[PDB]
């Protein structure tokens, strides 16, 4: 403390960087996310918090498109959440332009979390206050799943949280038996984790922002249309 | 003041950075082995993951920066990728200026110098991330060495790098002092041995990850669950 | 300028003549062509002497620097990448043509370089304005794995050819040959063209060329 | 850029009543040289407009994929908005006006198809960066011998059915095979409507030569 | 602020801490006797894990220019690879001079890099310098501020300041022959806490006919019968 | 308190603080109101005054014939942002002539302020911004604030007190996509003056509307052009 | 390869006693082929500013978009739109601009002035202008100049009375003009845009011509 | 000099010359035309042989770069990929004609040509060079689907010889790669090895 | 805190609420808009009679149909102005007409801040199509309408003077000597025409001094 967390330049005693240790209690604080890799495809999922009902329609989503087939599921600090997702965006396209086809998501994810730990290893720049997943499905590689901590590496995943409770949805989606369920179930099983994990015990209604990519959408990551997953809504409910 | 916050000598004549960040190596908690042979070089390093959610198959800390020289890193997960990329720029780009693969030694000093730069000035910082890399050397056998954050790249025959460095070293110090030779069985038994005393858990050949480099074999092998058992076996008997 | 080269059972050898002329006329009858660059490689220029040694000393200073920093011996390909990358950069504006031969510990290697950047690995290298006539000599009297006193003279003869058969090049034959072991350099090898002796005492006693003035400074 | 090598041929494309139909023969012309016979000179821009284009196939290459890059950059936002084909030939004619001022021409003559809220889009851009739209439109030598015939139909028939425009367009393709040395017999027709894009593939026209007997 | 600086009223602070760094440990004796000069030093590694013949502590930056140190071992690497540049630089500018003599003070002076350019942290390494090619050796000293000074016999290690006492009563001289790597070893002796061995020690010699870093042979010849 | 001294700094409990300040620069300003509509977006502001000889100054800038923003906050920072998304609008109509839509436009204006917010020595745009287009998806209202978090918003209002005008907003925003224009910018001003205490009371000089509709551009009403707006105030204080 | 192509079209402009006459080809075409028989060369710019724009029609239609541009940039920065003269003397500036690689283009501006009078200002294209009554550009500029001014100023014209022109017999005689210059200049006909320009805003009338 | 390749079931063949000119005399008899751009990916160069010789290494470079970041071998649409870029973006300073191909698990034997220009194209069969506008016909009237690796060696090596004999700026040796799963093999035919077409023309 | 970028903790960035209380130090300066024109009048405050009173200038003319009055730091004010006169005449060359007080205005607000921020407030006073109108610029990069405005010193009494003593249907004559009058109130010594400027706004005028101590006919009426 004291001298020591004033810069990310600057090591502690110990052989720490409490700028980035600072920068994970952001993610900690802000809502929660969950990314399930099904059997042939990866569903997201996120709550966001209506903060008031002036608000329009689900904005600020939380689910990016950082790819045609490429998804982030980001939580922290929104804002810079939006320029690395912008930032991901760039780099694929640059990528796609270079190498031509597509990004595979390890390389993606590689690229992105040294561009972020680019941003953590100096002192005029601060460490970026987000964590998000990269998903992605392709019919050569399946499909892939990658978390990105503020200052961490991608690391590959069955099944994923990040957030307000990490622990929490991480205990039952380690109960959930993935690597064989359909990506149909998944979704509603991600909506069952999230109202599972705490909506409206402490903060207000929360809206369920769900992501999607695999054979069933030969790719194309989208958003699950919400008008036929609502029903996958009640179900999470019940 | 500020002596021990930026990368300033101190007033004692010390550089307490630097001093800060080789112990940052040994925060993470992790440990590698490296161990030369008389005509290999292997490495291994236990394999921490929490829970199956993770993927096992990318986890590991061992990579290949060219066909033939693998690398091992201990230390933060970000920087250790880092310093993996800047070292296989490094290599492609000494094989196109010049045509014969760069030698792990050469590997290893421009490593270093990049790392001297990072811990000169005071805009940035050093990288908390000691990184071994072995690979065959034609007129030199198997060839291992260590750059860490100072910029200090050495090491040879056994070295060993993590929390728990110093046990591993003493153990192997001991080994190379009894005056035999290790074959292509010998050395990857006693890097394996090693790192158990090191930390006794029996070592489940699932949990450590080791790569290996040959004469008659190059390339960096990753051995797979079925090598690493088969030594295990072999090992415990 | 001829200059070339043949790889022969223990090494290569080098050759090149030593007539470097402006224009139609000679200026320099010892004008070394065989340029050192490492203890175990030399090259053989032609083209734009000026262009060529600079160039050639700039390569071969900094694949010093690198034996320097490697501690271990220098490489022909090395060499030749350098080379081409720096000729590449320029487009060809370094009017430099290059035979480049070495010794390395993969074994003896000789390589030809153009101003334009193209490079190969020949067995037998010819360069130069000349260049046509030790390649034919080659062409005819080439046998591969061939001992060193023979490479010497298959090497001298096409240099010879090549002094005989175009004017703007010769007065010397410049001889390197290089092995795993051995480096020796030979300067001139053979001088088959020498000046005759001047008939009669054409020389210009003093008390001639009137003087206007004359200012004498010595020195310490 | 300066100086072209593989050049594509001619291509053309008319509008009708609720869609437009575009044709482009598949033939690279290396000079006087048929070097490439499979290649496809029509790109699908998005969901509801269509490019093709004449010259340079490198230089075709790269804009189909700076374009398409620039349609998935737009798609991704997911904002519902998206780049209507008037917008598309305005972007294109800025990006070879640019080209050409900055003295490295964009060697291909392009033709921008599209069908957006209702109504019909047909766009025109060169090297030269001179753009407009027509009911009907040509490059090359098309402009010359396909182009006629589509004037004097639509001077007669301001609207076009769907049909007869593709009989035209196949027409069309017919006699500009006959009458230029770099044409060939291999062309795709794409046709933009509300449902989308749609290209046929590689059809072929029939050569007539009973004329072939009035020699003597 | 992005060069040497911290320079209060009368002082050089930093400079001072960069002094008490180099310190260091390592004594890297030099002899300018009459025939050459002599650079020797102690390579004590921890433990027998690490290698001797892998990293060295002498360094020939050119044909006859060979260097050693003191503390701060990774900014000398960085500092005699700018040294190597540097000379390559000045011969290729000054084509085939054989320069290292003529150059040794050119390039000593050259060392203004090396310091005057500190580079936010000062370098933390001071080198000694030999060269033979004018008709007579040269040893010089950078120190990680001041420039050449042009020693006779001096020692750059934790007792250098005994080192330096056993140099002058031992007589380094002016008769004495090339063969005073003797007292170089001897003085390495008093700095060094141990057996020392042919691996334990590194030296080399810089005569007239060049520079050389002798091998563990001839330094384990040279310490037989010490 | 150390960690609140700097932008780049993090603060040891989460987030930084000096965003947070900046936050503070929109509460430390003239409130202004603005809602959706099923066809129309209306921005109503406090035009401050400074003194009764002084003009109220100006609010509700003008960006384009189909975008309009209202500032509040830090004025000083504002007139930049309004030439940045004023020639951002105008390459759209130089490349492909069409109206940049409002989102796209809100993101980039999101990036570029974002770029502040981590750089060292830049401190970040302390402007709220309220921003009503005409998109081809009918009218849109974002609030852009200093943390660079835009948001969408039906009926959204920021500056001094402006939580009372958002508690209206809130309870009547059910009735208003079937509101007509006038009702609409009757709507908005009851909201606005339902911020100011009871002893100001809303008048031509002190207030402007911003309009954007389908086939209305946007226009800027002051004091004649309020007056058949000012109508019918229902004025309960 | 040249970046310069002659696309045809004329323009005119006509200033009256209140009103402002831009008249314009639509036919774009170059060489021997013909584009379209509707490409406008009249351009509105505001209520009170129509330009004429021929030559070169890449750098035509440019040149149109950064004037309009400009108009934006300048209304947003001044709370006010562009008086004619003042577009006149920017689009000077501009062309000038880009004096060593010139918009192979000819403008003609036809607008009112703030006093409500006929203002009509000529471009040369590399940026020479000059406040006129009347002026015509483009390739058909030397058939239809001479008759517009023998008419309009009744030059080499005696005993008869300078009658200020109305707007029927201003419109009669550019209708008369342009029907003259289309069959003569090829790149001129299959079309005629006029634009009058007054108080009540811009009324547009297309005519047809030759086809040819 | 010509340069050919010919894609087949599970890997390719490339034949190429091993003949540069320079003017009217043979600057390079042997030249090994058939540059391995990777283990199972190789180049076939024509033009300029300077500028093929920068490009090919500077892709290769890439190449060798971005396989060993993702750890599993590159696609050879990827590798026509770096090469469309890095011949278009300076085709006026780079003049050269390049054909491509190789072998990769994810598609399998593929052929692609980057000709002056920098264009892309896949093809089951690519030919290109000087000497190659002397066999066109023959290359497509003798060319069918479905051919076994011994067949489209056989075409190939056959193609390669009358170009050779016929084109002036082509001889020497010819130089094969049969590129597969398996590997790579090269081959060189030279002399009586030779698939000749004697023309006895009558007296 | 002292940073010059940092906000502060309650609401707003310091070092800037620091540079606008730099016309405390500045001397007094009071301009009127009226139907006739504008009314700029400042005192000179001379501290020794040897400085030549023409060389102490608070009122420049931007152009002939532009005129400032500056309050604060005159070296700042000179930087301002010059940058001031530069945009009026790029856009009368760009567009060949008289630039809008109120564009001339913002241009000089937009580069106020940018360096550390320019101390100085500035009365720019000119005629225009929509009347003659007085605009108040304030260090702080901010610039507001006003149709009589004070500001130096004592900005606070002279404004509130003449928030009374002003009408919206006044003249130049009655300006002028509510101006002067107000003036003298403000100062400490009298309202010598060696220590008082006073410049003139008119529609059909160029902006002039003020008849060049032959304005004592305006004073000796006060």
């Amino acid at each position: 403390g004291t001298g020591y967390d004033l810069s990310a330049s600057t090591f502690s005693p110990d052989g720490r960087v409490f700028q980035v240790e600072y920068a994970m209690k952001a993610v900690e604080n802000s809502s929660t996310a969950i990314g399930i890799r099904c059997k042939d495809g990866v569903v997201f999922g996120v709550e966001k918090l209506v903060l008031s009902k002036l608000y329009e329609e689900g904005s600020n989503k939380r689910l990016f498109n950082v790819d045609r087939h490429v998804g982030m599921a980001v939580a922290g600090l929104l804002a810079d959440a939006r320029s690395l997702a912008d930032i991901a965006r760039e780099e694929a396209s640059n990528f796609r332009s270079n190498f031509g086809y597509n990004i595979p998501l390890k390389h993606l994810a590689d690229r992105v979390a040294m561009y972020v730990h680019a941003y953590t290893l100096y002192s005029a720049v601060r460490p970026f206050g987000c964590s998000f997943m990269l998903g992605s499905y392709s019919v050569n590689d399946g499909a892939q799943l990658y978390m990105i901590d503020p200052s961490g590496v991608s690391y590959g995943y069955w099944g994923c949280a990040i957030g307000k409770a990490r622990q929490a949805a991480k205990t039952e989606i380690e109960k959930l038996q993935m690597k064989e369920m359909t990506c149909r179930d998944i979704v509603k099983e991600v909506a069952k984790i999230i109202y599972i994990v705490h909506d409206e015990v402490k903060d207000k209604a929360f809206e369920l922002e769900l992501s999607w990519v695999g054979e069933l959408t030969n790719g194309r990551h989208e958003i699950v249309p919400k008008d036929i997953r609502e029903e996958a809504e009640k179900y999470a409910k019940e | 003041g500020f002596d021990r916050h930026i990368t300033i000598f101190s007033p004692e004549g010390r550089l307490y950075q630097v001093e800060y960040a080789f112990k940052a190596i040994n925060q993470g908690g992790l440990t590698s082995v490296a161990v030369r042979g008389k005509d290999c070089a292997v490495i291994v390093t236990q394999k921490k993951v929490p829970d199956k959610l993770l993927d096992s198959s990318t986890v590991t800390h061992l990579f290949k920066i060219t066909e033939n020289i693998g690398c091992v890193m201990t230390g933060m997960t970000a920087d250790s990728r880092s310093q993996v990329q800047r070292a296989r720029y490094e290599a492609a780009n000494w094989k196109y200026k010049y045509g014969y693969e760069i030698p792990v030694d050469m590997l290893c000093k421009r490593i270093a110098d990049i790392s001297q730069v990072y811990t000169q000035n005071a805009e940035m910082r050093p990288l908390g991330c000691c990184m071994i890399l072995i690979g065959i050397d034609e007129e030199q056998g198997p060839q291992v060495y260590k750059c860490d954050p100072a910029g200090y790249y050495c090491g040879f025959k056994a070295t060993a790098a993590g929390v728990k460095q110093t046990e591993s070293t003493s153990f192997l110090e001991k080994k190379v002092k009894k005056k035999f030779d290790w074959t292509f069985e010998q050395t990857v038994e006693t890097a394996i041995t090693c790192l158990s005393t090191v930390l006794s858990i029996d070592f489940k050949p699932s949990e450590i990850e080791v790569g290996v480099v040959t004469v008659e074999n190059p390339k960096f092998r990753i051995l797979t669950e079925a090598e690493i058992d088969a030594h295990l076996v072999a090992l415990a008997e | 300028t001829t200059i070339a080269g043949v790889v022969y059972k223990d090494g290569i050898v080098l050759g090149a003549d030593t007539r470097a002329t402006e224009g139609m006329v000679v200026a320099d009858k010892n004008c070394s062509k065989i340029h050192f660059i490492s203890p175990n490689i030399y090259c053989c220029g032609a083209g734009t002497a000026a262009d060529t040694d600079m160039t050639t000393q700039l390569i071969s200073s900094n694949l010093e620097l690198h034996s320097l920093s490697t501690g271990r011996l220098p490489r022909v390909v090395t060499a030749n990448r350098m080379l081409k990358q720096m000729l590449f950069r320029y487009q060809g504006y370094i009017g430099a043509a290059l035979v480049l031969g070495g010794v390395d510990v993969t074994g003896p290697h000789l390589y030809s370089i153009y101003p334009h950047g193209s490079t190969d690995k020949l067995p037998y290298v010819t360069m130069g304005s000349g260049s046509l006539a030790a390649m034919a000599v080659f062409e005819d009297k080439f046998r591969p794995d061939m001992e060193e006193e023979e490479a010497k003279n298959l090497v001298s003869e096409a240099i010879a050819a090549g002094i005989f058969n175009d004017l703007g090049s010769g007065s010397n034959i410049d001889l390197c040959v290089i092995s795993k072991n051995k480096l020796d350099f030979l300067r001139p090898y053979t001088v088959p063209n020498k000046k005759g002796t001047r008939l009669g005492r054409y020389r210009c006693e003093k008390g001639t060329t009137a003087v206007l003035t004359e200012k004498i400074t010595p020195l310490e | 850029t300066q100086n072209p090598m593989v050049t594509g041929t001619s291509v053309l494309g008319v509008k009708f009543e609720g869609g437009v139909v575009i044709a482009a023969d598949m033939l690279g012309s290396y000079g006087s040289l048929a070097r490439f016979r499979n290649i496809s000179r029509i790109m699908r821009v998005n969901n509801s407009t269509m490019l093709g284009a004449s010259g340079d196939y490198a230089d075709f290459q790269y804009l189909k994929q700076v374009l398409g890059q620039m349609v998935i950059d737009e798609e991704l936002l997911g904002d519902g908005h998206s780049y209507s084909p008037r917008a598309i030939h305005s972007w294109l004619t800025r990006a070879m006006y640019s080209r050409r001022s900055k003295m490295n021409p964009l060697w291909n003559t392009m033709v921008i198809g599209g069908y957006a809220d209702g109504e019909s889009f047909l766009g025109y851009v060169d090297m030269l960066g001179v753009a407009y739209e027509a009911p009907s439109l040509a490059t090359g030598y098309g402009a010359y011998l396909a182009q006629p015939l589509l004037r004097e139909v639509l001077e007669k028939q301001p609207v076009l059915s769907q049909t007869e425009a593709r009989d035209l367009v196949e027409r069309c393709m017919r006699v500009l095979y006959y009458r230029d040395a770099r044409s060939y017999n291999r062309f795709q027709i794409a046709t933009v409507t509300e449902k989308g894009v749609e290209i046929e593939g590689p059809l072929s026209t029939e050569t007539n030569w009973d004329i072939a007997h009035m020699i003597s | 602020f992005s060069l040497t600086t911290f320079s209060p009223s009368g002082k050089l602070v930093q400079i001072e801490y960069a002094l008490a760094a180099v310190a260091g440990g390592a004594p890297s004796v030099g002899i300018k006797a009459a025939n050459g000069v002599v650079l020797a030093t102690e390579k004590k590694q921890k433990s027998i894990l690490y290698d001797e013949r892998s990293v060295h502590k002498v360094e020939p930056i050119t044909k006859h220019i060979g260097l050693v140190y003191s503390g701060m071992g990774p900014d000398y690497r960085v500092l005699v690879h700018r040294a190597r540049k540097l000379a390559q630089q000045y011969y290729l500018v000054y084509q085939e001079p054989i320069p290292t003599a003529q150059l040794v003070q050119r390039v000593a002076s050259v060392m203004q890099e090396y310091t005057q350019s500190g580079g936010v942290r000062p370098f933390g390494v001071s080198l000694l310098i030999c060269g033979w090619n004018e008709g007579r050796p040269y040893l010089f000293q950078s120190d990680p501020s001041g420039a050449y000074f042009a020693w006779k016999a001096t020692a750059m290690g934790k007792n250098y300041v005994n080192g330096k006492t056993f140099l002058e009563k031992r007589y380094n001289e002016d008769l004495e022959l090339e063969d005073a790597i003797h007292t170089a070893i001897l003085t390495l002796k008093e700095s060094f806490e141990g057996q020392m061995t042919e691996d334990n020690i590194e030296v080399g010699i810089c005569n007239e006919a060049g520079f050389r870093r002798l091998t563990p042979t001839e330094v384990k010849d040279y310490l037989a019968a010490i | 308190n150390q960690y609140d001294n700097d932008v780049t700094v993090w603060s040891p409990q989460g987030r930084i603080h000096q965003i947070e300040y900046a936050m503070e620069a929109v509460k430390q300003g003239s409130a202004t109101v603005g809602l959706k509509s099923k066809t129309h977006a209306v921005l109503v502001a406090l035009k401050r005054a400074q003194s009764e000889l002084a003009a109220h100054q100006k609010k509700i800038l003008h960006v384009d014939n189909h975008i309009g923003i209202s500032i509040a906050g830090l004025t000083a920072d504002a007139r930049l942002l309004c030439n940045f998304m004023r020639q951002e609008c105008l390459d759209s109509r130089f490349v492909f002539d069409r109206p940049l839509p409002v989102s796209r436009l809100v993101s980039l204006i999101g990036s570029k302020t974002q770029i502040p917010t981590q750089r060292y020595g830049r401190r970040p745009y302390g402007v709220g911004l309220l921003i009503a287009g005409y998109d081809d998806m009918g009218p849109h209202i974002f609030q852009t604030c200093p943390s660079a978090n835009y948001f969408d918003c039906r009926a959204m209002s920021i500056g001094a007190r402006s939580q009372s005008a958002r508690t209206y907003l809130e309870r009547h925003m059910s009735e208003f996509m079937e509101c007509n224009l006038n009702e609409l910018v009757k709507h908005g001003l009851r909201a606005l003056r339902e911020t100011l205490p009871a002893e100001q009371d809303l008048t031509t000089k002190n207030v402007s509307i911003g309009i954007v509709g389908k086939d209305l551009e946007f226009t800027i009403y002051d004091d004649d052009d309020v007056s058949p707006f000012l109508e019918g105030l229902e004025e309960r204080p | 390869f040249s970046p310069y192509v002659f696309n045809g079209g004329t323009i005119l402009a006509i200033a009256g006693e209140d009103f402002a006459i831009v008249a314009s080809d639509t036919r774009l075409s170059e060489g021997f082929s013909i584009h379209t028989r509707d490409s406008p060369k009249c351009y509105k710019l505001t209520d009170k500013t129509v330009i004429g724009c021929s030559g070169f029609h890449g750098d035509c239609l440019t040149l149109t978009k950064i004037i309009e541009a400009r108009l934006k940039m300048y209304k947003h920065s001044n709370n006010k739109a562009m008086t004619t003269g003042a577009i006149a003397a920017m689009l000077s500036t501009i062309l000038y601009s880009r004096r060593f690689f010139p918009y192979y283009v000819y403008n003609i501006i036809g607008g009112l002035d703030e006093e409500g009078k006929g203002a009509v200002y000529s471009f040369d294209p590399v940026g020479s202008y000059q406040r006129d009554s009347f002026k015509a550009g483009g390739s058909a500029s030397a058939m239809l100049q001479p008759l517009l001014d023998n008419q309009v100023g009744f030059k080499n014209m005696q005993n008869v009375e300078h009658v200020p022109l109305s707007l029927d017999r201003a419109m009669r005689l550019v209708k008369d003009v342009f029907i003259s210059a289309a069959e003569r200049d090829v790149y001129t006909g299959d079309a005629l845009r006029i634009c009058i320009v007054t108080k009540e805003g811009i009324r547009e009338e297309t005519v047809s011509l030759r086809k040819d | 000099t010509t340069i050919m390749a010919v894609q087949f079931d599970g890997g390719v063949v490339l034949g190429a010359d091993s003949r540069t000119t320079t003017g009217s005399y043979i600057a390079n008899r042997v030249t090994d035309k058939l540059t391995p751009i990777h283990d199972r990916i190789f180049c076939c160069r024509s033009g300029s042989a300077a500028d093929t010789q920068a490009v090919a290494d500077a892709v290769t470079y890439q190449l060798g770069f971005h396989s060993i970041e993702l750890n599993e071998p590159p696609l050879v649409h990827t590798a026509a990929s770096l090469f469309k870029e890095m011949c278009y973006r300076y085709r006026e300073d780079l003049m050269a004609g390049i054909i491509i191909a190789g072998w990769d698990p994810q598609e399998g034997g593929q052929v692609y040509s980057v000709p002056m220009g920098g264009m892309m194209v896949r093809q089951s069969f690519a030919i290109g060079g000087s000497g190659s506008s002397y066999i066109y016909g023959y290359v497509d009237a003798t060319y069918r689907e479905g051919m076994t690796k011994e067949e489209c060696l056989q075409f190939t090596a056959n193609a390669l010889a009358l170009a050779m004999e016929r084109d002036g700026s082509s001889g020497g040796v010819i130089r094969l790669a049969a590129i597969a799963e398996s590997g790579v093999e090269r081959q060189v035919l030279l002399g009586d090895q030779i698939p000749k077409f004697a023309v006895a023309t009558l007296p | 805190d002292r940073g010059v970028n940092t906000f502060s903790p309650e609401g707003r960035l310091f070092q800037v609420e620091y540079a606008i209380e730099a016309i405390k130090l500045g001397s007094t300066a009071i301009g009127i808009q009226t139907s006739e024109g504008v009314c700029l009048a400042v005192e000179k405050r001379i501290t020794s009679p040897l400085m030549e009173p023409s060389s102490i200038e608070k009122i420049v003319e931007i152009d002939a149909h532009i005129g400032c009055a500056m309050s604060g730091l005159i070296a700042d004010a000179k930087t301002l102005i010059d940058k001031a006169r530069v945009e009026t005449q790029n856009h009368w060359f760009t567009y060949n007409e008289t630039m809008t007080v109120e564009s001339v205005t913002q241009a000089v607000s937009n580069l106020a801040l940018q360096s550390r921020p320019f101390g100085v407030a500035l009365l720019f006073g000119g005629v225009d199509e929509k009347g003659p109108q007085l605009f108040h610029m304030d260090p702080s990069g901010t610039f507001v309408q006003c149709d009589a405005r004070a500001i130096g010193s004592a900005s606070e009494g002279a404004q509130s003077s003449l928030q009374e003593v002003y009408h919206k249907s006044m003249t130049l004559k009655e300006a002028i000597k509510s101006s002067l009058i107000i003036l003298k109130q403000v100062m400490e010594e009298k309202l010598n025409a060696t220590n008082i400027e006073l410049a003139t706004v008119q529609p059909g005028q160029n902006f002039h001094m003020f008849t060049k101590e032959e304005l004592e006919e305006v004073i000796k009426d006060i």
